[PDB]
RNA sequence: GAUUAAGUUAU
RNA sequence: UUUAUAACUUAAUC
């Protein structure tokens, strides 16, 4: 039978399963050690790797662990999907029967590490050596010392376990009096914000031979992996205090002697408590800065509203600013029944066609807006692996390291465009075009300088779109205030305008898919993998899933350009305002205040380059599981198998970066698995033969990984491989591939899904685009789009882009290669030459 | 100028709050901490003079708003109105298992702190 | 046939929304419900019957 | 060939 | 009352 092991030998390293002294004295008597002459059939190996490596069907091991120990019983497994977080949320509870036992085998493990230092005992915990009821029973690779001097090294027990504690809610106890479940809560004062000596408390009971130090405060962490380390213990404490002492912190000020509410610091979850350093009980006059600052500043419109109590949605309320709820809908689209008739009178739209309408416009009603709102219940506190991602930060910064990137002035800032809102509560006077002619760039430097050294609380507005899709879904965008975007403008421009600059890396965000360019990606991508497969995968519910650890990560692998410019301290209060300005930030959602547990922001400066890091982190998570949980014994080449004992060196034996390695890794991830990345979307050059025997990361290893790290199950039905280079990629950003030939030579074109089209043609979000002279251009535009259907074998597929060019004659009759009449205006569009 | 109007506008936005602010129970709340700095989502819970309470169907209705008094956040409230998502006034004669698919959801009731 | 049934549909729900429909929203949400099943709809029996049930909402105001 | 506007697509 | 980025098209102007 099967097991799971963490091994470390001179021959194999890893975390996988494998085909399976006189000390004992001097252990005998603590209560944690089993007796030798009882034990489960199961470890608490198993249970970290049936949770790190799940695989429905193939996922027995978890149902009788699930059922031994009373979670469930044997057919709660018969509904569908009864794994899913997001089709059966009650799984959470399942898992949550577990917590017990694990917060047990945490303080056993704690009085054995205790017996170990007494005894005089030298050695490696390893989870493996443990049972499911907390008992330790492996002894033979210990050694002796002086008695007192005992060193238990538990840095991968502690990092492999990691990710259980909060998917099992292992410390709920906690919030107990007396930690016992069966006492009531702890009712804590309403006033108390620091707890910081209870975050030492619980280190000290649960994690008291974690050999690293722990700031409970990340104000006074040394550097971006320091920060990293402290806020994922951050994450897991923080589910033991209340709601309520999270968030701004108010104090009373004086202007003109008259009492403002202002907030002088923050209580993060992750980050701590931050105070602001620039704070004066006592002003004269307010300049137009400060006025600035105290308008965006949440603490007036959340102290001046009544208090809110919405049953509608499991986020926490603030308050409600306004006396009345809203219930916003949304419209249906207009009917552009001019082009619908000339498309029914060349033959479309006939029963049994390939070529069928799909995409609508959906109306919503009122309860839309907070419907929606209400999906960040799929963002729940998730502790990470901290040495994995510690590892993983160092290769994932080796993709940005061809980016320049610092602060600028105020004067070189370029803003796509000015007539757009403001934000809340600025969207009440002005467009942002107002706020940038109003303050002089001496003003929005010294604005800049601000929060460098004080947090800025800011309210985010929630609007729903207006959009043609094919699902009935609501899709809401956040709106930022224009004092975040305004600073976070002169942080990163220098950064994003790089990354959208270059071309033949990774990540493809401001690449033209025009003029040739489809192709050169594709070649990019294909680059040199010599047994090539194409691979794409889906994110389910990214924008509300996504885990505060990997956004923080993503935030600090941005900002690793900022050596020469900001100080740490500077640093860390621009990592503390992103944080509190588009993390947990609060949002405006109907005219009432609720805050966000979670998840990105549609309106962030940065959302798609941060979304990019993401999906670069979760492919080389991906690729070291499944390296790391492969046998080294089976692996036939000498180079790999040395590469993934090093692997699992660097990752859990050394806390030093080793550069070496990295680049080593680095090198080896371009050579067999080459990505092409923008935002969530991706698509994977890999090798074949490793990816067979467990060499690279598959889809099953990005299934594992998105169920234990991001909290959501990818389906394979949304998951694509092909194994013919000649065809393209199946889907990336919403466009198929064909191989044309044009000229002597054949080329890739992207083309759409007809009914996209055809949709986009048939129906509009406003009667006005019905005029003559806005319609020529928006079919102009849609048969730019349209022109390599003409390609297709498929002839329902061609007579798209001619219905198109036909509807532009009759257009232009009711009114030359820049003559778009003709089709040989479109087909320059597509050859290399611009 | 575009600049003296917007800085007119938000001062006097800022000034316009403090109508509520000030209370005598804001001043209570802050003096005794130990710092004189409190959390922010305590603020309205422990101060605010009105409560807000939107509710979806009748059975979450049943277990919050039973009556015309209830208790929330250590507190005792006194309904006032009730409204539907029309923001017409429904009695709470009307509120009722019978009677509620009749009514528009969900329901938005207001109540003072006694 | 079903396209016609679903682009009438939508031409049904705009008349409808100009006519301030929306601001009853017990009726509003039953004829979005019935637009979108409309659309959805992969079979015309069930489409018509659901636009005759939508268009029942047009006929009984005055229109 | 540099700003300004409008529009389409993608995320 | 409608965010952020990227690409493209069209019309202007020195
Ligand atoms: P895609 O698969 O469409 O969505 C993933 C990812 O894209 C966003 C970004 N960046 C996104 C999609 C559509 C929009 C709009 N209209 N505005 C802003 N951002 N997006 C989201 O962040 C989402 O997570
Ligand atoms: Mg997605
Ligand atoms: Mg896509
Ligand atoms: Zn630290
Ligand atoms: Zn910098």
């Amino acid at each position: 039978v099967y097991r799971a092991f963490d091994i470390y030998n001179d021959k194999v390293a890893g975390f996988a399963k494998f085909l399976k002294e006189t000390i004992y004295n001097l252990l005998k008597d603590c209560p944690a050690v089993a007796k030798h002459d009882r034990l489960t059939k199961y470890t608490m190996a198993d249970l970290v790797y049936a949770l790190r490596h799940f695989d429905e069907g193939n996922c027995d091991t978890l149902k009788e662990i699930l059922v031994t120990y009373n979670c469930c019983d044997d057919d709660y497994f018969n509904k569908k999907d009864w794994y899913d977080f997001v089709e059966n949320p009650d799984i959470l509870r399942v898992y949550a029967n577990l917590g017990e036992r694990v917060r047990q085998a945490l303080l056993k493990t704690v009085q054995f590490c205790d017996a170990m230092r007494n005894a005089g005992i030298v050695g490696v915990l390893t989870l493996d050596n443990q049972d499911l009821n907390g008992n330790w029973y492996d002894f033979g690779d210990f050694i002796q010392t002086t008695p007192g001097s005992g060193v238990p090294v538990v840095d991968s027990y502690y990092s492999l376990l990691m990710p259980i504690l909060t998917l099992t809610r292992a410390l709920t106890a906690e919030s107990h009096v007396d930690t016992d479940l069966t006492k009531p809560y702890i009712k804590w004062d309403l006033l108390k914000y620091d707890f910081t000596e209870e975050r030492l408390k619980l280190f000290d009971r649960y994690f008291k031979y974690w050999d690293q130090t722990y700031h409970p405060n990340c104000v006074n962490c040394l550097d971006d992996r320091c920060i990293l380390h402290c806020a994922n213990f951050n994450v897991l404490f923080s589910t033991v205090f209340p709601p309520t002492s999270f968030g701004p912190l108010v104090r009373k000020i004086f202007v003109d002697g008259v009492p403002f509410v202002v907030s002088t610091g923050y209580h993060f979850r992750e980050l701590g408590v931050v105070h602001n350093q620039d704070v004066n009980l006592h002003s004269s006059r307010l300049s137009f800065k400060e006025l600035l600052v105290y308008a965006a500043d949440p603490a007036m419109h959340a102290a001046s509203g009544n208090l809110l109590l919405d049953k509608r949605t499991t986020c926490f309320s603030v308050a409600a600013l306004t006396n009345n709820v809203a219930f916003q809908t949304v419209k249906p689209g207009n009917f552009n029944k001019d082009f619908y008739d000339f498309a029914v009178s060349k033959g479309f739209f006939k029963e049994g066609s390939s070529v069928e309408l799909k995409h609508f416009f959906f109306a919503q009603d009122g309860n839309a807006a907070i419907s929606d709102y209400d999906y960040y219940r799929y963002n729940l506190p998730t502790m990470c692996d901290i040495r994995q991602l510690l590892f993983v930060v160092e290769v994932v910064d080796k993709y940005f390291d061809c980016y320049d990137g610092g602060c600028i002035n105020a004067n070189q800032v370029i803003v796509n465009n000015l007539d757009k809102s403001a934000g809340f509560p600025f969207n009440k006077w002005g467009k942002a075009r107002l706020y940038y002619d109003s303050m002089s760039y001496e003003d929005q430097d010294a604005l800049f300088a601000y929060t460098k050294r004080n947090v800025i609380p800011t309210i985010t507005q929630m609007n729903l779109k207006y959009a043609i899709s094919a699902k009935n879904r609501a899709r809401t965008v956040a709106g930022v205030s224009i004092c975040s975007t305004m600073t976070n403008r002169q942080f990163h421009q220098k950064l994003l305008k790089s990354i959208a600059a270059t071309r033949g890396a990774t990540v493809v965000i401001g690449t033209s898919k025009f003029y040739g360019g489809w192709h050169n990606m594709l070649k990019t991508v294909y680059s040199d993998v010599e047994n090539p497969h194409l691979m794409g995968w889906d994110y389910p519910k990214c924008d509300r899933a996504m885990p505060n650890m990997l956004r923080i990560m993503a935030s600090l692998v941005l900002a690793r350009k900022h050596t020469t410019c900001c100080s740490l301290s500077h640093r860390f209060y621009r990592l503390a305002n992103e944080c509190a300005q588009v993390l947990s930030e609060m949002v405006m959602c109907g005219g009432s205040l609720y805050v966000k547990p979670g998840g990105t922001s549609s309106g962030d400066a940065t959302t798609a380059y941060a979304n990019s890091v993401f999906n670069i982190c979760q492919a080389v998570t991906a690729n070291v599981n499944a390296l790391l949980s492969t046998d080294g014994n089976k692996i036939a080449d000498k180079y790999v198998r040395n590469l993934q004992h090093r692997l699992y060196e660097c990752l859990y034996r050394n806390r030093d970066v080793d550069t070496d390695f990295v680049n080593e890794f680095y090198a080896y991830l371009r050579k067999h698995f080459s990505m092409m990345i923008l935002s969530d979307d991706a698509v994977v050059c890999f090798n074949s033969t490793y990816a067979s025997q467990g060499l690279v990361a598959s889809i099953k290893n990005f299934k594992s990984v998105l169920y234990y790290q991001n909290n959501v199950f990818m389906s394979e039905a949304k998951c694509w491989t092909e194994t013919d280079l000649t065809k393209g990629p199946h889907e990336f950003c919403s466009q198929h591939t064909m191989l044309v030939k044009q000229g002597d030579d054949y080329v890739y074109l992207p083309y759409p899904d007809p009914s996209r089209i055809l949709g986009a043609g048939c129906f509009v979000d406003d009667i006005v685009k019905t005029d003559g002279t806005l319609m020529i251009e928006r079919f102009v535009s849609l048969a730019i789009d349209a022109y390599p259907l003409t390609k297709h074998p498929n002839q329902e597929y061609a007579d798209v882009f001619h219905l198109y060019l036909q509807y532009i004659r009759k257009l232009h009759d009711e009114l030359n290669t820049s003559r778009y009449w003709e089709p040989e205006f479109y087909e320059a569009m597509y050859t290399p030459h611009t | 100028d575009k600049r003296a109007k917007v800085t007119s506008a938000m001062q006097t936005m800022l000034f316009t709050m403090l109508r509520k602010l000030d209370n005598d129970a804001l001043n209570n709340i802050i003096n005794n901490a130990r710092d004189g700095c409190v959390p922010l989502n305590i603020i309205p819970l422990t101060t605010a003079a009105k409560l807000m309470v939107v509710i979806p169907d009748y059975n979450t209705y049943k277990n919050t708003c039973d009556g015309t008094t209830f208790t929330y956040a250590s507190a005792l409230w006194e309904i006032q109105q009730v409204v539907d998502a029309d923001s017409k006034i429904v009695q709470l004669s009307e509120i009722s298992m019978d009677n509620s698919p009749n009514l528009a959801w969900p329901l938005i009731v207001t109540a003072l702190r006694a | 046939k079903m396209s016609d049934v679903k682009c009438t549909s939508v031409v049904l729900l705009s008349v409808l929304q100009q006519l301030r429909v929306e601001s009853s929203s017990k009726l509003w949400a039953q004829c979005v419900q019935l637009h979108n099943d409309i659309l959805l709809a992969k079979d015309t029996t069930e489409a018509f019957e659901k636009m005759v049930s939508l268009l029942s909402v047009l006929l009984s105001m005055q229109g």
